[PDB]
């Protein structure tokens, strides 16, 4: 089945250039249909950015001006996105789509002067026979990162929030299990922390 | 541009029952072939957006046809019947009819269920934090609804302000409640100082504000 | 002609 995929920096400085890349599969982009990238701001908002069609023709959303280009390797069977002169006011998740019912999974990219920066994670100690646990990833940037529990083997109870952005600039993100108190004593948790744009792994064990 | 209104933020309903989602726009999406090109989208949480009707009310695949769509020259309704829990998310009408394609704002729908108070966890700051010269102390409400829920954060039982920070899950698709995390973060020097940590939580489904604490 | 999206050719 066609599937869409973006890839590319998670983290742009303001006035420089972003760039982000669409590799599709089980489809060749020369063949038909429009090739689309689509953005979602923080607060949820969606914009329509423009498309590259199967002959290689554009349209591109006036509100983005003479920034954007959208161009193809039909040899490669990807499409790229570029936005020159970028502000954080383009800080958003990137979707590239086949028209209106084939997306991709959304890339982040924040624009921002600050380095990349991997987290601490840190054990949130279990204390009706009700428990619960959890790893706190505290101080990383940008976004995202992803958690896990046992390698995925455990996902009932499972609550990763929302992380917040601290005063600082750097995220804070909670994940948590609620676990019977019985299994405190036999079962190992390990939650498994993956910060991509740090190259950073940890896997914490959770201990009473 | 085409502008494209959901006068509605969101929309609360008892699964069962039925609900309409509107969408405005500026200029008549009726084209001279004789379709009318207004879109819908539903986005769940931390999911891409799903097509569910295009060309106003053609029914995209994958789609059960609770889902329907109508509407004509600048109003536009996305019904659903029969509405399940897992229809939870937010919902985004687009026009499709003139460049730039754009969208309604969109509108959440919220699912309606019987109240259900939070269980209430609290974890002091763990040692390995500690060796940094910082303290972090978290709250967890698990499970709970409606939304509204209150933190107060007490140290040694002086109510703490400006230090705290939280954030909440999306309904969840499943059972319908909303979970939240705080954070309250103290350097280690103040941490070491006081001896009595209480997250005190106000909530509907509680009988009384509810307290959780422990001992440094 | 169309404003919808043009499928394969």
């Amino acid at each position: 089945d066609v599937q869409l995929q973006e890839s590319g920096p998670g983290l742009v400085k303001p006035s420089q250039s972003l760039s982000l890349t669409c590799s599709v599969t089980d489809y060749s982009i020369t063949s038909g249909y429009y090739w689309n990238w689509i953005r979602q701001f923080p607060g949820n908002k969606l914009e329509w950015m423009g498309y590259i069609s199967y002959d290689g023709s554009n349209n591109y959303n006036p509100s983005l001006k003479n920034r954007i280009s959208i161009t193809r390797d039909p040899s490669k069977d990807q499409f790229f996105l570029n936005l020159n002169s970028v502000t954080t006011e383009d800080t958003a998740t990137y979707y590239c789509t086949r028209g209106s019912l084939v997306w991709g999974q959304g890339t982040l990219v924040t624009v921002s002067a600050a380095s990349t920066k991997g987290p601490s994670v840190f054990p949130l100690a279990p204390s009706g026979g009700t428990a619960a646990l959890g790893c706190l990833v505290k101080d990383y940037f940008p976004e995202p990162v992803t958690v896990s529990w046992n390698s995925g083997a455990l996902t009932s109870g499972v609550h990763t929030f929302p992380a917040v952005l601290q005063s600082s600039g750097l995220y804070s993100l909670s994940s948590v299990v609620t676990v019977p108190s019985s299994s405190l004593g036999t079962q190992t948790y390990i939650c498994n922390v993956n910060h991509k744009p740090s190259n950073t792994k940890v896997d914490k064990k959770v201990e009473p | 541009d085409i502008v494209m209104t959901q006068a509605a933020p969101s929309v609360p309903v008892t699964p069962g029952e039925s609900v309409s989602i509107s969408c405005r726009s500026s200029k008549s999406l009726l084209h001279s072939n004789g379709n009318t090109y207004l879109y819908w989208f539903l986005q769940r949480p931390g999911q891409s957006p799903q097509l569910l009707i295009h060309r106003m009310s053609n029914l995209a695949s994958g789609v059960p046809d609770r889902f329907s769509g109508s509407g004509s020259g600048t109003a536009f309704t996305l019904r659903i019947s029969r509405v399940e829990a897992e229809d939870v998310g937010v919902y985004y009408c687009m026009q499709h009819l003139e460049y730039p394609y754009t969208f309604g704002g969109g509108t959440r729908l919220e699912v309606k269920r019987t109240v259900a108070a939070p269980s209430v966890f609290i974890f002091p700051p763990s040692d390995e934090q500690l060796k940094s010269g910082t303290a972090s102390v978290v709250c967890l409400l698990n499970n709970f609804y409606p939304r509204e829920a209150k933190v107060q954060w007490k140290v040694d039982n002086a109510l703490q302000s400006g230090n705290s920070q939280e954030s909440v899950t999306e309904q969840d698709s499943k059972d319908s409640t909303y979970s939240l995390s705080s954070t309250l973060t103290l350097s280690k020097a103040d941490y070491e100082k006081h001896k009595v940590y209480a997250c005190e939580v106000t909530h509907q489904g509680l009988s009384s504000p509810v307290t959780k604490s422990f001992n440094r | 002609g169309s404003p919808g999206t043009p499928g394969s050719r």
